[PDB]
């Protein structure tokens, strides 16, 4: 990532504001999920496809589900491994297909569940937490050393009933602790179960925030702020403190005051969650919102699309916002759009915007052995990212490219 | 083709009034340097569009002419016409001083150097490492916006080491020495006689009419150059009312290329250089040598006055290569970023005065300019 090192400066602004791309995907799509690096964009589809695009030319590199383990029903969620090599994908076919891009169209392993699925969230590339329909516990799917037995440990202490606290529907693993996973019931309580990765699970937090059907829980990537999306028209960002012993408090609430509408999806910025981005629900909701998570106010509104938007992904490496269409199925994409500069034409050019008063010097009327290294890749970019941990590039299907010229 | 402009109420003076007939140079508060407020002129014209200006006075006795040309100040000093719009001078020391945010300008004092020997000193007040000045000599041709030395219409020396300036180049030909806040530079400019000047000017007039002329018509530029006299004046100086006052516009000289002429003797394109010229500088009295010896000869055939080349050729008619009594080198001064230099005029304010009988003070030829101005125009009054 060396464009931005000399792009030049003036690209750090922490959101994109112009929509630049539009994946004209005919088969409508629910969930979108970028690669961990800015390379690819997985597109969870309605008719059972999971299209995988290469983000550089807006056209796919494969559509997995040909050889083994096609999601027959609609797919609700897709996450990736920590590197970007595997892919867990939970659909409504009661399966949770873990893919391997090395053998692209062939699923690695799956598992039959108790019903359709809401989501999946990958903690280590094997273990994955999957939300079974209307079950008061989440069955963590740990892909063991043997590929046939995934111990679906109940994510619940043995006797703490949550009847009246609700039913587990979401679970987002904590980034900077990785052993606590916060899970959301359906009547406002939020259970916090710490995996030992034995199976003991301490209930580090059980508390009702409001008597609402929790739709979605997200964590900042520094684990500092946690926001909840109730079934009341409110977003509740908290302040998360854990060493274990965990504790939250109400920082701010977010609501549609005028239109008084529901929130579909919510997402946090890269570093510490200085920005929240939410998608409203009703008619005439044509635009994602932004929020200064400290001041609490609606900073900006990303007026791109034409009709409601469902899923939000924010890959900060590309600084992009993928946002699927609720109606058309098309996948709008915002992007920090740099303009060119003619100061790149010559090594002594300069682009000023004021008629500058050059002051006269005198002579307008008068007529290398330094430290050179080629071995270390750069450790950071202008966003402070974890570059130089080499991402899993896609293996282009070189078993089937040779026919791929002829008839797909 | 135009009538003579009539007089006004202030123009007819009377015995008693002590007002000065060229209306006073209105001054403007420039800045504070050398513990002095200096001043730019605010409401008196400047020389632009290749003109030179002079405040006329309505002279009631004269009939054909109704006016006379006049200078402002009593003794010799800077004429405020060929200077820059940020070039400030005070009524205390007469040091020119640009502000610290203003650049290399030039200021010419009104005394012409045509023939003989003229000597004067120039006081230097504030020349820092940041503020500079370039003192020396220039014709009427050298633009007062650029500093003297980029061209063959002026010559000067630097401030530190006094690197002698021509064609923009810096020449270490003299003894190198630096200015400080208290020096004073004297100028022994030895000039040829106007008789010697007239013959070398007439020689080029003969050497240019046909000698390289074997453009679509070469007779009329030869006819203009027949019609090229050494000392004869063709002046078109007319009174004008500008800013509620009365002034002259005089035709000024343009820039042109180098005077070269093929002498069949040495087989090289020879340069026109004046006879016996010398450019000697004083540095607190000590002499430093001859900076330049080959000054340009200028009088008809090297100075092109402003000319209507599409109006006059079609036809009674003026000439390009004429005199107007303003023709020659002047007391020339420059200033940079607050660099201050003051011009000294009279023998009583001179400290290092050499003993030649040919030396006349700067005020002296100014009086001879006072002598020449009226009586040349009295001759043009018939």
């Amino acid at each position: 990532a060396n464009l931005l090192l000399q792009d030049p400066f003036g690209v750090l602004k922490e959101y994109p504001e112009k929509l630049t791309h539009t994946l004209e995907v005919p088969v409508a799509a629910v969930c979108v999920k970028f690669s961990p690096r800015g390379d690819y964009l997985a597109v969870g589809c309605s008719n059972g496809a999971i299209i995988i695009y290469d983000m550089d030319s807006l056209k796919p590199i494969a559509m997995l589900g040909t050889h083994s383990g096609a999601h027959t029903r609609s797919v609700q969620s897709v996450c990736w491994s920590n590197d970007g090599r595997y892919l867990w994908s939970s659909g409504r076919d009661w399966y949770a297909k873990l893919w391997d891009m090395t053998q692209p169209t062939k699923c690695f392993q799956q598992y039959k569940f108790d019903g359709p699925l809401w989501s999946c969230h990958v903690v280590r590339w094997n273990v994955c937490i999957v939300t079974v329909v209307e079950e008061p516990t989440a069955y963590v799917l740990t892909l063991t050393d043997r590929q046939n037995a995934f111990h679906c440990f109940p994510l619940l202490e043995q006797d703490q009933d949550i009847s009246g606290h609700g039913y587990t529907l979401v679970a987002c693993p904590h980034p900077t602790i990785e052993s606590i996973i916060i899970t959301g019931t359906s009547k406002g309580w939020i259970n916090a179960f710490q995996l030992d990765l034995e199976d003991k699970i301490r209930c580090c937090y059980e508390e009702k925030i409001a008597n609402a059907n929790i739709k979605q829980i997200i964590i900042s990537p520094s684990g500092t702020r946690i926001a909840i999306n109730g079934s009341d028209r409110t977003i509740r960002q908290y302040q998360l403190i854990v060493e274990h012993s965990v504790s939250i408090e109400l920082e701010h609430k977010y609501q549609d005051i005028i239109n008084r509408l529901q929130w579909n999806t919510i997402f946090f910025s890269n570093h510490s969650g200085e920005y929240l981005v939410a998608s409203a629900h009703g008619s005439s909701a044509h635009d994602l919102y932004l929020w200064e998570t400290s001041s609490g106010s609606l900073v900006r509104v990303l007026e791109g699309a034409d009709e409601e938007l469902l899923d939000i992904d924010w890959n900060f490496y590309s600084m992009r916002i993928a946002s699927n269409g609720f109606e058309s199925g098309w996948v709008y994409m915002w992007s920090i759009v740099i303009p060119p500069k003619w100061s790149a034409l010559a090594p002594d050019f300069e682009e000023v915007e004021e008629n500058i008063d050059y002051q006269e010097k005198e002579n307008e009327f008068d007529i290398e052995e330094i430290a050179i290294d080629l071995c270390t890749p750069e450790k950071y970019d202008v966003r402070g990212n974890d570059i130089s941990m080499p991402s899993f590039v896609i293996p282009i299907d070189y078993e089937g490219v040779i026919i791929q010229q002829h008839w797909a | 083709s135009v009538p003579v402009i009539p007089y006004l109420d202030y123009d007819i003076v009377d015995l008693g009034s002590d007002i000065k007939k060229p209306d006073f140079p209105q001054l403007s508060e420039s800045h504070r340097i050398n513990e002095q407020q200096y001043y730019i002129t605010e409401d008196t014209p400047l020389n632009k569009r290749n003109f030179m200006y002079q405040p006329c006075a309505a002279n009631l006795m004269l009939d054909k002419l109704k006016y006379c040309g006049t200078d402002y100040f009593d003794k010799s000093s800077i004429n405020l016409m060929d200077r820059s719009d940020k070039l400030a001078f005070s009524l205390d020391d007469h040091s020119v001083s640009v502000s610290e945010n203003c650049g290399w300008r030039s200021v010419r004092s009104d005394v012409c150097m045509k023939e003989g020997k003229i000597y004067w000193e120039v006081e230097v007040k504030n020349v820092s490492d940041t503020s500079h000045i370039r003192c020396g000599i220039s014709r009427r041709e050298a633009s007062t916006e650029t500093p003297v030395g980029c061209d063959f219409y002026g010559y000067s020396i630097r401030d530190k080491g006094l690197q002698v300036i021509h064609e923009g180049r810096l020449h270490t030909v003299l003894k190198p020495h630096e200015m400080q806040a208290g020096d004073r530079i004297g100028f022994l400019l030895t000039l040829p006689s106007l008789q010697s000047q007239s013959e070398q000017a007439m020689d080029y007039s003969l050497k240019r009419i046909q000698e390289l002329n074997n453009k679509f018509n070469k007779e009329f530029y030869k006819f203009l150059l027949r019609s090229c006299e050494p000392t004869n004046v063709v002046r078109d100086q007319i009174a004008i009312r500008y800013k509620n006052q009365l002034f002259y516009e005089s035709t000024d000289y343009v820039k042109t290329t180098k005077p070269e002429y093929y002498d069949n003797r040495d087989d090289m394109q020879k340069f026109y250089e004046l006879e016996n010229s010398s450019f000697e500088v004083f540095v607190n009295g000590v002499s430093h040598g001859i900076a330049f010896e080959g000054l340009t000869p200028f009088l008809p055939p090297f100075s092109e006055l402003q000319y209507n080349e599409k109006f006059y050729l079609h036809h009674e008619i003026r000439n390009k290569y004429v005199n107007n009594n303003r023709l020659g080198y002047y007391a020339t001064l420059s200033s940079f970023q607050g660099g201050t230099a003051s011009i000294i005029t009279e023998a009583m304010e001179l400290k290092f005065l050499p003993k030649d009988v040919d030396i006349k003070t700067l005020n002296d030829i100014y009086n001879e300019q006072i002598a020449s101005d009226i009586v040349w125009d009295l001759i043009d009054e018939i």
